[PDB]
């Protein structure tokens, strides 16, 4: 319909969004007045500006050739192509409004290598220099803004969270980029959700129901959408709806998307672009008068959009811009970057082409975008216009001709406007004493995060949620974590080592086994074996009773032939387990046979016989009883065999231990019937004392057996059960083996002892 | 105004280099007769058949707008952009832009538009790429086609170590990585190497090539992927190397069937097996084309300069008559491209056809979905058409837009010497070759093969190179090892040996103790004699039991001891008998048993004898056990305890026969020997010696003491002898059974040093105890 064209010793063309989308039809849509018109004249002031510069190709008129983009890509593309019809031949493409018209843009004129400068399409699509050999830029790429939207998540410990991006590339490619700094950081994606370029009223409440899904996620990412500055009034929706929006630069300190739309609740953030406003361009648009602004074919337009008084009727345009609030759009310090940027790159293609005249040739004017662009564009070097001392704003390229990567971070607040809170450039910073967020007043902080981040104990457990969402559950104390979503384990012997990843086996239990406990027992065993001996070792110089020579050594030597056999095998021990040791300690617990019995029954029959008689006879009886006790015990081993040197309680796993265990009841068998004919035999013996002995030795006989039974039998309410236990079975089997005997012997022998110990003479 | 317009509701657009470039600023040079305008009106040829088919768009007439590249992308790309500024005739979807430099900016401008390309001429894989060139489509195949028909034919020729020869650049580059790609992906094939052919080759680089090529000599087959004088001259270095005969090549239509790259070399490239681009001529095309005169197509607005150059005349060098007629005034014959022109044209009618039934359906002339009849969708229509072709060839087109591969596949021999290229067969995306029709220089009609490496013989391994599946190292099979698999051999546990291709193992050689051999015969002999010996001693103690001198020797202890003496002779010879249970139930048991009672019986004697001086350090009463019958108790007494310790060793080491390989083991089987023995524990000697050694040592301590003891005991002497004798047999025993360990032969040392000891123990006893009183007892009984 209309286009914008100036005369020009250059002419420098550009493309702007001044319509909005318009319906179905072929047609544009309402005027965009800041990101569209806004834009539009601050180039037409910038043009001004460098035409009346003293120093910026002073001997050239430079104009311009503008088109309206309409937001449709293929008005765009059609439009687009007065740069390259002459093929007039039009020397650089100054914006391309947003990204996909941009990009269709920077596409179209690849045919040619035309350059083009942009101040508004910032998808790290385009810089991918194989497809897009000509195109630079004046803003950085998008995947920043990505960065900056996973770190202020980060910062709130928002772990999980949901999006909204569009088909077009500023979605995929802002997506896709938030997705792996999101992951970076831990943070689970809840949903996100793609919206097309013509999306319904019902539709855009239908993505609101979506993102309400769970709720628990208060946070929602926009990602400009088609354009979020129109787009967004139709899902901001007060439809019992709510969340924290976080929007990239389609949406920055924009009323146009939360007056009528409550769902935009405070608190919201919005990242755009670092910028400055300039009072010279702003005097330049607010002052402009409706009747006499020609050049802008639009702005007649324009006003009857902002002021209902239509140029066509009277009266009319008596107000004014400035006479009127306004505010400026915040890509308007990048626009009028892209137009002195284009224009610095062919002030060099002028001076290097033709330095000693006025212009270009028009053979010359195909200017190749390629040579252009490597060689003029991106070693342009200039001072944003306008700036402030304060910042650091410039036309200057990067290798691909990306754009300068800081930007401002507002919060929407009531009372309704938005303040900027802080700021993002390759880390976040924020002065949280502005966001309604920080020490909250109405109720607990803003919630998005899934599960508690897990302990390094703990197992992935409860929770997919919505995804990534675990909780984790503690290993058992026996258990240990090869995997953080499930526990190891081990067997008896094996417990967690503390890294965690693996088993060790558990020492033993150890205590007296080393330094075995047995030797201090066993000595104690040989003391009665030696006060006896010393005794003997003198006894008829001091007690006389000659008969100690036969009887009384054959006598103490059946004795100790038990207190020996006792000892020397239950001290075999658990020192060194399985061994020398487990075959022959235990046997059925067949030791009292040794002593008690091994003594009463020979010096039983010895006496009996008394009241074969030698020596010899005393010697080869309780030979013959011990063998039958000896070998019917251990004849249980042509059956079994040494074993079980490895147990400990599942209870426990604290140690390892080494416990023999080989059909025990059952090897108890080799006696289980008999021996209460020994004890009767005992009880009898008891009675037969009719020939008492020098010193009486019958009664003391008596007396020994009464006693002894008793503290013989006392042991096993102790060892039953108590022998699985250490610390009770070694003390009490020590202790009990000693006592025992000792009884068995004080109680016959403490006469002898004590007589020659402390009366030599009697 | 410089273009061609056919009126139509539908325009095609179209392209051809009608001129070659110009210079000097000037884009246009001569006219490119064949490539140019011979394509061009079969472009037009296609289309007017196209309009009067009744099948294609019904009614509906294909204009077309068509364009002269002068083979410049800047001049082609220029006029192109007129089929965009007309969105003037609705330029719907466009053929060609001839060969791939142009082709790559039409595809560049019409994908801008979404409106689709068909290429009939352009080849290269750069625009296979969708990302790029979405929108482009071509009816010919790529380059990389050859590379998947070279893959298939070094597999059909059973070559699987080769190297790869090209050029650089993108036509040497692409047939390379696709062949070597494609041929990783099939698999059967390693590639020996690679080398490249340089843009600016040194003098000498094609001798370094072969002799790179022969670094890897066994890899005789070449792929070749480079140009005419690349092919020559890395012949001619074969030549000069003097490697006629052993290398073989292969190679791309850039050989091709040319005689040029072999001239002079023809006996070097002899063998060489090349892919030609499949191609016909339309008939059709000619018999239109030849017929046409400056007025019967005059709407080529470039007929007239084909005229002036085809017949070298002038319409305004000589002046022309306006009559000549190609083909007989001048030479003509067709382009082979013309069948994708036609091709290319009726692709796009078809696809054409696929929008009119869908969004017209049956109606004639344009619907309102046809005002723009978006190439969005014409350009799935085109990937989508499937349908016979000029050449009755199929056209489609892949996901890419490109064309299945057709080649003819030749080989150039010599026949009778002549430098010819002969077919050997075709492909068709699949080979069909008469392999037993190819010749090689090295061979005649056999098929030499370009392989990695040799067969292993069975027990031999083929161990894979690390990095070429195909290769391997043969590596023979050793020690006790047979084979498991191709490159696996393993041990036998054994008893068994392998056999002599060591792909099995068979069982070793077994030896008992034969009564022939020098450790059989001695003990065999020595217990013969034993009881012959032992006999003539009893029977003189038995003829006289009651007289005299017989009863005076104790009687009673000498029965015992004669009688263990033969017992253990008479089964001496057995304890070395083939094993069985009727020799396993005696063991050392029996024999060590009688020897065990000698001693004993001996240690009885000897106690009665010097009992009365040992005594005495226990009491001064008279000898006990004196009456024969309480010295027989003693007798009985010191062996009944052999006995029970017999018995409890029997239950411990059983009574059976066994074979142990290990005896007579070896390294290496094929030399090795097993034995058979009865399964008899070297603690048996402990059960026996631990005993029977201690009467020994009683026995000793007594006899020592002969010095003073009277002489109605002289009797103790020759016992004293016996048991020191003896105690020396038993001490050069273990030096000889245990002494000997380390050795095999320990399998007869053992068994034999054994059974002989018994037969020492029972002769020395008779040899000093009893003899010297048989001769008296024999021939006087009262003495
Ligand atoms: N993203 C757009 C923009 O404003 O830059 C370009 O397409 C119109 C696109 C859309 O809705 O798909 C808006």
């Amino acid at each position: 319909k209309k286009v914008l064209t100036l005369e020009g010793d250059l002419v420098l063309g550009g493309l702007f969004p001044v319509h909005q989308k318009g319906g179905p039809a072929e047609d544009c849509g309402p005027v965009n007045e800041h990101r569209g018109i806004q834009r539009l004249e601050a180039m037409l002031f910038a043009l001004d500006r460098i035409n009346r510069d003293p120093h910026l190709l002073p001997g050239v008129r430079l104009g311009a050739h503008i088109l309206d983009s309409c937001s449709k890509d293929t008005h765009a593309l059609e439009q687009a192509l007065d740069f390259v019809r002459a093929s007039t031949a039009i020397t650089g493409v100054i914006g391309g409004s947003y990204s996909d018209v941009s990009i269709q843009v920077a596409n179209l004129l690849r045919l040619f290598q035309i350059p083009q400068i942009s101040y508004a399409s910032t998808s790290a699509k385009l810089s991918d220099k194989s497809r897009y050999d000509y195109f630079a830029r004046t803003v950085p790429p998008d995947f920043f803004q990505a960065k900056a939207m996973a770190e202020i998540l980060r910062f709130f410990n928002w772990t999980y969270v949901s999006t909204v991006a569009s088909e077009g590339d500023y979605g995929e490619t802002g997506i896709e980029a938030f997705e792996l700094e999101a992951r970076a950081r831990n943070i689970c994606v809840a949903t996100s959700e793609k919206v097309g370029r013509a999306m319904s009223r019902a539709a855009f409440e239908g993505v609101v129901r979506a993102l309400l899904q769970k709720p628990s996620a208060r946070v929602a990412v926009l990602f400009t959408r088609s354009e979020d500055a129109r787009e967004l009034l139709a899902a901001s929706q007060r439809l019992n709806a709510s969340f924290t929006w976080v929007a990239s630069d389609g949406w920055g300190a924009l009323e146009s998307v939360v007056a009528g739309s409550e769902g935009a609740a405070e608190g919201a953030i919005t990242i755009e672009l670092a910028s400055y406003p300039i009072s010279d361009f702003a005097s330049y648009f607010q002052s402009l008068d409706p009747w006499n602004n020609s050049r802008n074919p639009w702005f007649r337009e324009f006003w009857e959009q902002r002021f209902r008084c239509s140029f066509r009727q009277r009266d009319c345009a008596a107000h004014s811009l400035r006479a009127v609030p306004f505010e400026q759009e915040s890509k308007i310090m990048f626009v009028v970057n892209a137009v002195y940027a284009m224009a610095h790159a062919l002030h060099n293609m002028h001076r290097a082409l033709c330095p000693n005249t006025t212009r270009l040739c028009d053979a010359m004017r195909p200017v190749n975008g390629r040579r252009l662009y490597k060689d003029f564009v991106l070693n342009v070097k200039f001072d944003a216009p306008f700036r402030p001392a304060d910042t650091h704003n410039e036309v200057r390229f990067d290798r691909f001709g990306d754009g300068i990567g800081r930007y401002n971070i507002f919060t929407y607040l009531r009372a309704y406007r938005y303040q900027k809170v802080g700021y993002w450039a390759e880390g976040l910073t924020l002065d949280t004493s502005l966001i309604p967020w920080a020490s909250p007043s109405a109720g607990p902080l803003p919630a998005s995060r899934c599960s508690e981040p897990c302990l390094q104990n703990e197992v992935k457990s409860v929770q997919p949620g919505e995804v990534c969402c675990w909780l984790c559950i503690p290993c058992q104390p026996y258990e240990y974590r090869l995997d953080e979503f499930t526990c190891a384990d081990c067997g008896l012997g094996y417990w967690p080592n503390a890294s965690l990843t693996g088993c060790f086996e558990l020492p033993q239990e150890y205590i007296r086994w080393g330094d075995a406990w047995a030797v201090g027992p066993v000595t104690i065993a040989c003391l009665g074996a030696l006060a006896t001996l010393f005794v003997l070792g003198v006894f008829v110089r001091h007690n006389a009773t000659p008969v100690v020579k036969a009887s009384g050594r054959e006598l103490c030597y059946i004795l100790l032939g038990g207190v020996f056999l006792c000892y020397c095998m239950t001290f075999i021990f658990i020192a060194k387990p399985s061994t020398a040791v487990c075959t022959l300690r235990r046997l059925g617990l067949g030791t009292a046979f040794s002593v008690c019995y091994s003594a009463l029954l020979t010096k039983t029959n010895r006496i009996a016989r008394i009241f074969f008689i030698s020596p010899a006879s005393q010697v080869a009886i309780c030979l013959a009883l011990i063998s039958g006790q000896l070998l019917i015990v251990v004849a249980w081993l042509v059956v079994e065999a040494p074993g079980t040197g490895k147990e400990t309680a599942p209870e426990r796993r604290e140690v390892v231990t080494l416990r023999c265990n080989h059909r025990d009841a059952s090897m108890l068998g080799s006696l289980a019937y008999n021996v209460l004919l020994i004890a009767l035999c005992t009880l009898y013996a008891f009675k037969t004392r009719k020939c008492p002995e020098n010193f009486n030795e019958a009664k003391f006989i008596g007396f020994t057996m009464y006693t002894t039974c008793i503290i013989w039998l006392a042991f096993l309410p102790i060892f039953y059960v108590t022998s699985s236990d250490y610390r009770v079975q070694t003390t009490t089997m020590c202790v009990s083996v000693s006592l025992s005997g000792s009884v068995v012997l004080g109680c016959l022998f403490a006469p002898k002892l004590h007589i020659i110990l402390f009366q030599p003479q009697k | 105004m410089n273009s061609i317009r056919i009126d139509g509701d539908i325009t095609l657009g179209g392209l051809f280099p009608v001129h070659g470039r110009g210079s000097e600023g000037k884009p246009c040079g001569e006219l490119k007769k064949e490539k140019g305008i011979h394509r061009l009106e079969a472009m037009l040829f296609a289309l007017d058949r196209i309009n009067n088919d009744p099948d294609l768009l019904p009614n509906i007439t294909l204009g077309a707008r068509i364009l002269d590249t002068c083979s410049r992308d800047t001049h082609a790309l220029e006029q192109s952009l007129t089929f965009v500024q007309a969105l003037p005739e609705r330029v719907v979807g466009v053929i060609g832009a001839s060969g791939s430099s142009v082709s790559i900016m039409v595809a560049n401008i019409l994908r801008l538009f979404k409106i689709p390309q068909i290429s009939y001429a352009s080849t290269a894989p750069d625009l296979s790429d969708n990302s790029r060139y979405d929108f482009f489509s071509r009816v010919v195949p790529s380059d990389t086609y050859q590379a998947q028909a070279m893959v298939d034919i070094v597999r059909a020729l059973k070559w699987n170590y080769v190297s790869t020869v090209a050029s650089e650049g993108s036509y040497g580059e692409s047939g390379v990585e696709a062949f070597i790609q494609k041929s990783r992906e099939d698999g059967g094939v390693c590639i020996a190497q690679s080398v490249k052919i340089p843009r600016e080759p040194k003098a000498g680089e094609f001798d370094k090539i072969i002799r790179r090529l022969l670094e890897t000599s066994n890899a005789r087959a070449v792929i070749i992927f480079a140009n005419e004088d690349d092919i020559r001259r890395v012949l001619e270095a074969a030549r000069r190397a003097n490697q006629t005969g052993h290398f073989f090549w292969m190679g791309s239509d850039s050989w091709g069937s040319k005689i040029a790259p072999v001239l002079h070399l023809e006996e070097v490239a002899e063998g060489a097996v090349t892919i030609l681009p499949k191609r016909m001529s339309v008939r059709g095309f000619d018999r239109y084309f030849s017929s046409r005169t400056l007025d019967n197509n005059r709407r080529n607005i470039w007929f007239a300069e084909f005229w002036e150059d085809n017949f070298h005349c002038k319409l305004s060098v000589k002046k022309c008559t306006n009559r000549e007629r190609i083909g007989q005034d001048s030479a003509y014959e067709q382009e082979g491209k013309v069948q994708f022109v036609i091709d290319a044209v009726y692709a796009m009618g078809h696809a054409l056809h696929a929008m009119h039934r869908d969004l017209c359906p049956g109606r004639v002339g344009l619907c309102p979905r046809m005002d723009p009849v978006d190439g969005t969708q014409l350009l799935k229509y085109i990937r989508n058409v499937n349908f016979s072709g000029i050449a009755g060839n199929p056209v489609t087109f892949n996901e890419n837009g490109d064309a299945p591969g057709r080649y003819d596949i030749y080989q150039y021999q010599l026949r009778n010497d002549s430098a010819e290229y002969k077919v050997i067969g075709s492909w068709t995306d699949h080979l069909h070759l008469r392999i037993e029709r190819m010749h090689w220089p090295g061979s005649g009609q056999q098929l030499p093969r370009s392989i990695c490496s040799l067969p292993c013989q069975p027990g031999e391994r083929k161990k894979t190179v690390k990095g070429m599946p195909c290769c391997w190292h043969c590596e023979p099979c050793t020690g006790y090892q047979y084979q498991v698999d191709r490159y696996t051999c393993k041990t036998c546990p054994y008893d068994m040996r392998p056999t002599e291709n060591r792909t099995g193992c068979r069982p070793i050689p077994i030896i008992k103790l034969e009564w022939g051999s020098p450790w059989a015969v001695l003990p065999l002999f020595l217990a013969v004699v034993g009881i012959a010996a032992t006999l003539f001693v009893v029977i003189t103690f038995v003829r006289y039991n009651d007289t005299p001198i017989v009863k005076a020797s104790g009687r009673e202890l000498s029965y015992v001891l004669l009688a263990g003496i033969f017992l253990c002779y008479a089964t001496t010879f057995l304890m070395i008998a083939e094993p069985d249970l009727g020799t396993c139930s005696l063991r050392r048991i029996f024999l060590g048993l009688g020897m065990s009672i000698s001693y004993a019986a001996l240690l009885t004697k000897t106690n009665r004898i010097y009992r009365i001086f040992e005594q005495g350090k226990r009491s001064v009463s008279a000898p006990r056990f004196i009456s024969p019958a309480s010295q027989l108790a003693i007798t009985f007494s010191l062996i009944s305890l052999q006995l029970l310790g017999i018995c409890v060793w029997f239950v411990v080491d059983p009574s059976h026969s066994v074979v142990d390989f290990q005896d007579q083991r070896t390294l290496d089987p094929r030399f090795a020997r097993g034995v058979l023995k009865c399964d008899i524990s070297d603690l048996s000697l402990i059960c026996l010696l631990g005993y029977s050694m201690l009467l020994m040592v009683t026995c000793t301590v007594y006899a020592i003491k002969t010095r003073g003891v009277p002489e109605t005991f002289n009797e103790a002497k020759p016992i004293g002898f016996t048991m020191y004798t003896t105690c020396i047999v038993w001490l050069a025993f273990i030096p000889i059974f245990f002494g000997t360990s380390q050795s095999a032969d320990k399998l007869y040392i053992q068994t034999t040093t054994l059974t002989v000891s018994v037969s020492l123990s029972a002769s020395v006893s008779l040899g000093m105890l009893y003899m010297p009183k048989v001769y008296i007892i024999l021939f006087h009984p009262e003495q």
